[PDB]
């Protein structure tokens, strides 16, 4: 720890401050996330535990880099790779001009890299959000901030009192059922999609039921045509309004035909059919991608 | 989950190798022994239940155990505590909310102190070097039962019965890979509820045919046999509430027809 | 159960 000079304070999360810090022997820079170990009360929090753990397995171009884990007595050091801002920073900036068209497809196309990457390693991210889409200059974007994922060798029961994000979470979990699944992290990142497309969030709840109605609002209420099962799942109320789904060309205006195809694809109701990472690859949206470097 | 579950299952079987117990180590521990493990992972049994914990987390928390043992000479009256902080640290890490650290040091009979059982933890970490995402028999049975044609709740719970009790008697089970001891506890269900055998999916998914799993599904017979009589109950205990179907009542084949 | 503190 003493190889290192912190330089600056580049944002909270999970834990506790991360720092902007540069190794004094060899230059590398490098972003610090030092989490508190006062701990009289529980010891390592799960989160470090799990990003840790998990992020250690995990070895990808589009997956933040965990370079080293500083264990003391009474802190502990993770020691990320440096990367530039964050995709909620980006978009904020570029808000007004609107980040062109393909850096967007570059981004989704990279995400779903990553996540497929993670998925195929049972690894469940549960928390994409822009905040936690980290790009650099060159740029790249990478999955960040593990401190929820989790190993799914074995179906993950679904947080009762879910302390996580609104706007970005999937039906599924909104409408109470008893796991997550892969799908789940498709849906955050449909939503991210929309996002960066719209220079605006897709579905911007204030409460588990107004999310709800949001989705609803956008993509019609589900019923067992498109969703077999839903009447039949805990949260499900036989008094849900039924709006009619809108003409997506109404959603997203800027999108070719098929950014709206990939798009519906991953915002599918039911999860057994909204479109896994590996096949959305696949996809003719992707065609033509390049990789373009943002104006930071 | 229907994508990569080959992805995984091949995964897994890449993981399983490298969180792997020295087979050993039982024997080069000065002041502990097989016995002394047994009383232990059953008492963690025990805890599982009191704090209604996923099964998962147990043997979790063995596997973690196995490996701090396989670095780590330690001495009976601190072997508790390694159980205590490796069930913490699986509790953290499966569980949605882990009991409190108070409650851990609580079901030791205060036999040891929050800081204690906190410092533990940390070296437990330190010793895993952090890795955590062992594979277990309770992943791959979960991976199994996917390809039961049809489903049956006895044989699941039964599978799994048998599962955990190969958590309690390094000797054998400590020289078989988790994806091995869960074929074998997968044949061994089928085979005791319906008769049926470790069917050609899963032959041909998991490379394992019947004959190479004798060795490691005669062991798991023998215990079937013997747990009424062994040492140690907490499981069938536990594998008889309703909740797992009474399979734990259930009798023995007393021949496997090999 | 439970509380115990294992004797060896
Ligand atoms: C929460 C986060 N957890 C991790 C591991 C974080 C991280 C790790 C590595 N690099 C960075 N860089 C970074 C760079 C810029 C910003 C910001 F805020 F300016 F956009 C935020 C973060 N952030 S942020």
């Amino acid at each position: 720890m003493e190889n290192f000079q912190k330089v600056e304070k580049i944002g909270e999360g999970t834990y506790g401050v991360v720092y902007k810090a540069r190794n004094k022997l060899t230059g590398e820079v490098v972003a610090l996330k030092k989490i508190r170990l006062d701990t009289e009360t529980e010891g390592v929090p799960s989160t470090a535990i799990r990003e840790i753990s998990l992020l250690k397995e995990l070895n990808h171009p589009n997956i933040v880099k965990l370079l080293d884990v500083i264990h003391t007595e009474n802190k502990l050091y993770l020691v990320f790779e440096f990367l530039h801002q964050d995709l909620k920073k980006f978009m904020d900036a570029s808000a007004l001009t609107g980040i062109p068209l393909p850096l967007i497809k570059s981004y989704l196309f990279q995400l779903l890299q990553g996540l497929a990457f993670c998925h195929s390693h049972r690894v469940l991210h549960r928390d994409l959000k822009p905040q936690n889409l980290l790009i650099n200059t060159e740029g790249a974007i990478k999955l960040a901030d593990f401190g929820l994922a989790r190993a799914f060798g074995v179906p993950v029961r679904t947080y009762t009192h879910e302390v996580v994000t609104l706007w970005y979470r999937a039906p599924e979990i909104l409408l109470g059922c008893k796991y997550y699944s892969t799908a789940v992290d498709i849906w955050s990142l449909g939503c991210i999609f929309a996002e960066m497309v719209t220079r605006r969030a897709l579905f911007p709840g204030d409460s588990e039921i107004d999310q709800l109605f949001r989705i609803f609002r956008t993509l019609g209420t589900p019923d067992e045509v498109v969703w077999p099962g839903v009447t039949s799942m805990p949260d499900y109320k036989p008094s849900f309004p039924k709006w009619a789904r809108q003409d997506f060309s109404k959603v997203v205006p800027p999108l070719d035909e098929d950014g709206r195809s990939l798009l519906s694809q991953m915002l599918h109701y039911d999860p057994n059919k909204r479109i896994s990472a590996k096949a959305a690859l696949a996809h003719p949206f992707f065609q033509d991608v390049t990789k373009p470097v943002p104006h930071l | 989950v229907p994508d990569y579950h080959e992805d995984i299952h091949t995964y897994l079987r890449e993981m399983e190798v490298k969180c792997k117990p020295k087979v050993g180590y039982m024997k080069k521990q000065p002041d502990i022994t097989n016995s002394m493990r047994a009383i232990l992972v059953d008492w963690l049994v025990e805890v599982g239940e009191e704090y209604k914990l996923q099964n998962e987390t147990l043997h979790l928390a063995v596997n973690y155990i196995d490996r701090f043992l396989s670095s780590m000479s330690v001495l009976r009256g601190k072997l508790q505590l390694v159980g205590t902080a490796a069930m913490l640290l699986a509790s953290k890490f499966e569980e949605i909310y882990p009991p409190e650290v108070a409650e851990f040091v609580y079901i030791t009979d205060d036999t040891y102190t929050k800081k204690q059982v906190l410092r533990m933890e940390h070296l437990v970490l330190k010793v895993l070097t952090f890795d955590l995402a062992a594979p277990t028999v309770n992943q791959f049975l979960t991976q199994y039962f996917l390809h039961q044609q049809p489903a049956n709740c006895k044989v699941e719970s039964l599978a799994m019965f048998l599962g955990e009790l190969s958590l309690i008697d390094a000797d054998p089970y400590l020289k078989y890979l988790p994806s091995v001891i869960a074929g074998a506890a997968f044949h061994l269900a089928l085979y005791t509820v319906t008769g049926q055998s470790w069917p050609e999916s899963l032959i041909r998914k998991t490379g394992y045919t019947l004959e190479s799993l004798k060795p490691c599904l005669m062991d798991l017979h023998q215990t079937y046999l013997k747990a009424p009589q062994h040492a140690q109950q907490s499981i069938r205990e536990k594998y008889k509430n309703s909740k797992y179907h009474g399979v734990s009542l259930l009798n023995p084949p007393e021949t496997l027809n090999l | 159960a439970a509380a115990r503190s294992l004797i060896f």
